[PDB]
């Protein structure tokens, strides 16, 4: 089965990101959502970077994986 | 607090697969297909580029799907049950099962 | 003696492509999609075996073609309709647009 | 749908036995069948009007050769067998 980890989460995750390809095949399959770089706006959490949108909660690819270790969402690093 | 658990393996049968979900789906069905096709390792493009070779559709056969078809001879037009049922079955299932043809 | 006349180039569509007549064609269509066929140079296949590229059918979806795409996933089943739109049209139409499908 | 584009209707009636080591078989049969003829198969050589090269498969039938082929296609008609 797909578990559900990330359910409600709407990611900005950029292209250059390290290891990009599974970051986003993990966080898509535990029921996340990526944000196209054109609805940036809607982003509930942003990888890599601050002040791209200051909005968004800051996240980084550590986070993704920490999910995935509890299960569930964790504070944000 | 949880105890730290392995990430979970995922399946590969879709590798090397390139999908393009066409038209509306109905309620979730669109992420339902994202979420199948990504987690398995399968490759989504935006648009219907040369290197689509799968096109999912909910709607009937479209004269859109003939047109290109005149650029990419070797596409496949399939329902979204096909992708439904290789998750089911934790593997690739032929795409023939469910393919959708013009109405005579 | 008679004048002779050219020879008509025979057009080369089906470039050697395997085909297989499944099930029963009423009328002369057999004989009909033999002729075609081979003017066309497609290799007709005496049985369904796992060269077969093309499995040509006027019949509905059928269990058999089933367990035929798990030694050739590749198969395409299509309506005569479709070899007899190739004489017409004079070229090489996509087989998809006369797929043959379950019944949805 | 095009008089240009349709095929000849030259072998029509000439049941053909093409043994399948005639030199340029396959384009023979391509050509034969194309223009409306049929071809028998081995275990039925016995209903052949026509037989390609070997004189023994059906001496009760017409013996024509690849030469022949290409004549009646000419012709636009079935010639004498030759």
């Amino acid at each position: 089965v797909l578990l559900d980890i990330f359910t409600g989460v709407r990611l900005y995750l950029p292209p250059s990101t390290p290891d990009f390809s599974r970051l986003r095949r993990y966080f898509v399959a535990f029921d996340g959502d990526l944000v196209q770089e054109f609805d940036m706006t809607s982003a509930t959490h942003v990888l890599g970077s601050r002040d791209k949108n200051p909005a968004a909660q800051q996240v980084s690819p550590e986070w993704i994986w920490a999910c995935i270790r509890k299960r569930r969402l964790v504070a944000p690093s | 607090e949880p105890p730290d658990l392995p990430v979970p393996e995922l399946p590969d049968f879709f590798e090397g697969k390139h999908f393009f979900l066409y038209g509306e789906f109905p309620g979730d069905e669109r992420r339902r297909l994202i979420r199948y096709v990504t987690a398995f390792n399968g490759e989504l493009e935006d648009r219907m580029n040369e290197r689509v070779q799968f096109v999912i559709t909910a709607q009937e056969w479209d004269p859109n799907f003939e047109e290109a078809l005149m650029e990419n001879p070797s596409l496949a037009f399939v329902r979204p049950r096909w992708i439904y049922s290789c998750n089911e079955k934790q593997k690739l299932l032929p795409h023939q099962l469910y393919g959708v043809v013009p109405q005579a």
